[PDB]
């Protein structure tokens, strides 16, 4: 988990949030999955939120779903994920890698042994979209055992019971949800600020704001709000889509598209 | 927290999104309230009673177990509006969207038949309602298609995955997590996160409880055993459910085994599967080695679900009740059976739970027993799926 | 002779051949033995309640009388096993065969649901049965072509005629003249000669008593009218005889309008025709004006039939009973909105009666009145004729 | 009805029975129809037996329904039947004539009109297919009042209340059914020489035998049991079918069939 803080602690000295991309990893392809997400850190992201191909992605539209099923053709299995993943550490000694997990592949060959493979690999962060903070015991006990910071969604209907725990059990950032829904570059995001107040009066983990994040008005809109920065995971995957048997295409909108991201937030 | 507990030993649980926690919360407030609720209760009542048509049948089958000790009762769920035993817990859930305040529904079905009971309720009570169908199943029980669309619901196609039940869950949870200040969604078994599949199984005791009346009325004893098919489980923790504190009673779950269990093509988790989770439970699942849900497969749209409800999987865990698998052709016989020699066509799910109690008989038939059959629902809409494979034989 | 009278008033007797006089006196013996043989009474209840599901329920409609000051009940047949009343006295003929001796049943079918209880009862109870079907009817009523099949039964079509109703009964009483010592012809209405009017008016009587007990229980007084489809008119007799000597109650029979009286295509002889002798009874009869019996038009199979049961005449020649048409297109309006708003599915025969008791309501909608309509059937066999309509026009 | 008494006494000098042949009047043609039964009478007929086409003739097999679907696609309906007849008597003086009616047809304007006119035609008896003796009262009655013999049917499963009833009522002949079951060729005919004796026992008119008379052994068995005829209507609507399109041999054929029949009863 130290990453993420060493980031916000040299983002912040220069008065500037995170772009945080997510993309499914071996989407459409595992070699050309690694040169998209060394191109998002090289256009500026700084950090990575990266999605294991699952069969029920219950939390994400069509968009990741076809993410899902394009890695699902090409033969991705999560055993090469977490192959995927030592490479991009292996590359990117700081850029703090969070994961996107549904609960099975998590709970599948033991919690503890999944976390074990995180730490294993250099993964820092860990949030499993079907678990609430009611649930997340064994998740979250893994997670600190094998220094991984469990990821926890503070949503727009927050109460402040949810708060309060969300900020002592999280660790590496808080997920500032945008809306409800699932994900999706179609449904734009209610405005988050006094949220995030309530979330820094309980010493939680700095927040990042995503579903629905498309455009860098929406970026420097978060940053604008206090936020420690934002997420955009379609419109990114949609730029894979768009350009299938156009890979080198694909990689120069992307890169086109992340800094012109990053920017907004600066 | 909760006010009840949301496991049944090690299974169950809520595992949905944290933006959809609030809603799981209300939902079962709503429901400890309306259990308390004599009014609520009266409501209910008054809706099985009058608009339904309980309480159902209770019919002793004389021409099937000839020659045998083997007596055979079957509860008919059948008989009740919209030909199955889901039409019971959606007139529960309907009165609970609209103590809610909620105006919207949203429902998942295979068989359709949920599906038809969630728009005639709907119906009924004044909510507008939205069902999610696998295109797969579109085909094979389209009779209920159009039954759903005459009565002022919308039907949307499901083309992902399997296009089958679970495809039809999946899209409807995506869906009420961004519908829920308004939509209820009605979920058709006892399955999904809690609250549901308590409440669901609250909602259909009543054929257990007039089953247990019933054969005390006619037998002047309990029954050996109860049977039961096991798609998510309602139709069968509802049977059972009056029975778990006797325990003289020998409770019975039948999964599809498809075309056989060494196959692959079957939908009996319970048995066959490993714990997972998905659709909100801790359950046991058909998965991949490295923990993708696996499809299932039934020649009964009704039953090809790849999990279980966790009440199941705990009454199995401590030895209450026992699970078995029936296959397609043996529920076939089954169907047969009881259209030729007693005048009923059944759904070819409940014909799995008949074809086992016909196994039980036929494999020792001098044991004196006495069995009710779950009837957990009439046969209208397999007739075109069971002509074309009857024809394709002779 | 006879040991009851033949006629109602003018209406009825007995236009047999005189080969068919012995079946007839059997049959009519059988019967008034039957009814004093508290044994045979037992039996019948026990079928009535534990295999066809009796009592039906009482169902108020509430959404589609707001606004308004009529109160509507619906008698609901359609939950009877089969789907329809016509099971009611297929049971009671089953059991008169039985007490015959006979071994094999005889039925004539239009909409099918009669041929589907004279199936199931006959699978029942041990009898080898033969149906006839007319061309016509086997297309838009196929469903239940197959049941019928499913259910062991021999399912003949009749291209003979108009390839309806009318043909189906033609052919039915050919056979039975050349097989009654050994087969029963089960009549599926309340027309036919003596004693067949009779015997099945009181083996469908239960459809009134039970509405006159629930709605007494239910609201305190007996209904200003109670409203039934006529085909040959077996369910609204049934509904009827518990109500005749009730003088307050009015007693409506519908009979189908077609495309309109003043077309020719309508099956509504007992107010639009004139009276023959045809189907071994006297009775109003569509005819041409040198006494051929015409041929009769409805959407609804089950109402498609050019002639009417004796007691009907009767009741209507003393101002007892009063006959009124409706529509294809009301009888389709009908259905509609019972599925939108009530969430029940009805036959397209029984859309008839509902459609007047709306028009009753809509066209008088301050005045204060308790009807009660004959929900004779459930409608699945009618969604894909209703379903190719409705999409013809949008 | 005094034609029938006049041919039976001249029969018995002769020491023969009847042959009564049965045709739908109209079949195919109002004028081949005419040439039919006249062939008929030359060929040997005693007496003729005529049905009037009705849309539900349900004592009667496909045969004759076929015969009346034939006429009625001629156009043929009862007003024409009724000229047809009155040249049938106009040309056959003392030829007995029966018609088969059905009920409604009879009732349709009037059942004493019904009799009123075939007495004004010269029709001998009448018998109503669907009214057993039971219902025959209205229809004994009017027949009687324009001299016409009703008509009445002796079935084999005839109880001793029946045959006295029959005998008492009937006037002309009395039917002698051969079976149970509809008109058809296809069914041949239990031996019913006991039902002939009672008849006799009672002074009922004389017998003659229907339904499902085919074959020449058929005809002489009947006169052999003491019986006084034979009727055929099918077997000769079946040579009116076959030749459909062959009108010439079509009466050849009747002829050859039809003392070829006649002789048999000799
Ligand atoms: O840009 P979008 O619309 O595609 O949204 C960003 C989604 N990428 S993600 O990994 O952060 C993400 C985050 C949370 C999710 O589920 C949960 F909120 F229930 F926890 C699912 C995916
Ligand atoms: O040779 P077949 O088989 O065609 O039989 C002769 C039939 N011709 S008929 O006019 O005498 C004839 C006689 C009696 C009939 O019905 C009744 F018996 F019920 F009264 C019908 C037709
Ligand atoms: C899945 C569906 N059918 C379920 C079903 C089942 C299996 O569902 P439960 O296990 O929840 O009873 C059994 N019997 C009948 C007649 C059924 O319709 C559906 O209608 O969507
Ligand atoms: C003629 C048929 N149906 C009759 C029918 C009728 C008309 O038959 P009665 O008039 O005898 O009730 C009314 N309602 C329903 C549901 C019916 O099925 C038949 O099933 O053969
Ligand atoms: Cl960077
Ligand atoms: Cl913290
Ligand atoms: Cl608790
Ligand atoms: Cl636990
Ligand atoms: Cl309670
Ligand atoms: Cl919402
Ligand atoms: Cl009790
Ligand atoms: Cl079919
Ligand atoms: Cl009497
Ligand atoms: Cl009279
Ligand atoms: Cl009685
Ligand atoms: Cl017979
Ligand atoms: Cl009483
Ligand atoms: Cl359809
Ligand atoms: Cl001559
Ligand atoms: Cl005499
Ligand atoms: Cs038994
Ligand atoms: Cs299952
Ligand atoms: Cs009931
Ligand atoms: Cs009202
Ligand atoms: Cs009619």
């Amino acid at each position: 988990m130290e990453r993420y803080e060493n980031l916000f602690a040299q983002l912040n000295d220069r008065r500037e949030g995170a772009f945080v991309p997510f993309v499914t990893l071996g989407d459409p392809g595992i070699e050309q999955s690694l040169k998209i997400i060394d191109t998002l850190i090289d256009a500026g992201a700084d950090a990575l939120e990266l999605g294991v191909p699952f069969s029920d992605p219950l939390a994400d539209g069509p968009t990741i779903q076809n993410a899902n099923l394009r890695a699902f053709a090409a033969g991705v299995t999560p055993a090469q994920c977490f192959e995927m993943l030592a490479l991009i550490r292996e590359k990117h000694p700081t850029i703090p890698i969070g994961l996107l997990m549904y609960a099975n592949l998590v709970f599948n060959n033991g919690i503890d042994a999944f976390y074990a493979r995180c730490e294993q690999v250099g993964v820092d962060s860990v949030l499993v979209a079907d678990v609430p903070v009611e649930e997340s015991a064994p998740f979250r006990q893994a997670a600190l055992r094998h220094n991984i910071a469990p990821i926890f969604i503070c949503p727009p209907n927050a109460d402040d019971d949810l708060l309060r725990q969300v900020a002592s059990y999280g660790r590496g950032y808080t997920y500032l949800l945008s809306r409800s829904g699932v994900t999706g570059a179609e449904n734009r995001g209610l405005p988050l600020h006094h949220l995030i107040e309530k979330l820094k009066e309980y010493h939680a983990a700095p927040a990042l704001q995503g579903f629905g994040i498309s455009s860098p008005e929406q970026v420097s809109a978060a940053v604008r709000a206090g936020a420690a920065g934002a997420i955009s995971g379609s419109a990114i995957v949609k730029i894979i889509e768009k350009n299938l048997a156009s890979p080198k295409q694909m990689l120069a909108e992307l890169r086109s598209f992340v800094s012109a991201m990053k920017a907004a937030s600066r | 927290t909760t006010l009840l507990n949301p496991y049944f030993g090690e299974f169950g649980g809520m595992y949905v999104p944290q933006i959809l926690m609030p809603a799981l919360n209300q939902l079962e407030e709503a429901f400890v309230s309306a259990q308390k609720d004599p009014e609520f209760q009266a409501q209910f009542a008054d809706l099985l009673k009058n608009y339904a048509g309980r309480p159902t049948a209770l019919t002793k089958c004389q021409n099937i177990t000839a020659g045998t000790r083997t007596t055979l009762y079957l509860k008919r769920e059948d008989l009740l509006h919209g030909g199955a035993h889901k039409t019971n817990q959606v007139l529960g859930q309907a009165l609970l969207a609209k103590r809610m305040g909620k105006s919207e529904i949203i429902a998942e079905t295979g068989a359709g038949q949920h599906g038809v009971a969630s728009a005639l309720a709907s119906a009924l009570l004044g909510l507008k309602c939205r069902i999610y169908m696998g295109a797969k199943d579109v085909e094979r029980q389209s009779p209920n298609v159009f039954r759903m669309r005459l009565m002022g619901a919308e039907v949307i196609p499901v083309h992902s995955g399997s296009a089958t039940l679970t495809d039809a869950c999946n899209e409807a949870l995506r869906d009420w997590s961004g519908s829920y200040e308004t939509a209820h969604y009605m979920l058709g078994t006892a399955a999904g996160p809690h609250p549901y599949p308590t409440i669901v199984r609250e909602f259909q005791r009543m054929i257990g409880e007039e089953t247990k009346a019933q054969i005390l009325d006619k037998e002047g004893r309990l029954p050996d055993a109860v049977i039961a098919c096991v798609g998510g489980g309602s139709n069968a923790i509802g049977m059972f459910a009056d029975f778990i504190n006797d325990t003289s009673v020998g409770l019975i779950g039948v999964e599809p085994g498809g075309h056989g269990i060494e196959t692959g093509e079957h939908g009996a988790p319970l048995k066959h599967g490993r714990v997972g989770i998905y659709f909100g439970m801790k359950a046991p699942m058909m998965q991949t080695a490295d923990g993708q849900i696996e499809e299932s497969y039934s020649i009964s749209a009704g039953l090809d679900f790849p999990s279980v409800g966790p009440q199941h999987a705990y009454l199995n865990s401590i030895g209450r009740a026992d699970y078995v698998s029936i296959t397609d052709d043996e529920a076939l016989e089954a169907f047969k059976t009881l259209c030729r020699h007693e005048g009923i066509i059944p759904a070819l799910e409940s014909s799995h739970a008949l074809a086992h109690a016909l196994k039980m008989m036929r494999e020792q038939p001098e044991k004196e027993q006495l069995l009710v059959v779950n009837l957990s629902g009439r046969g209208d809409k397999d007739i075109f799926t069971v002509h074309d494979i009857l024809k394709a034989r002779g």
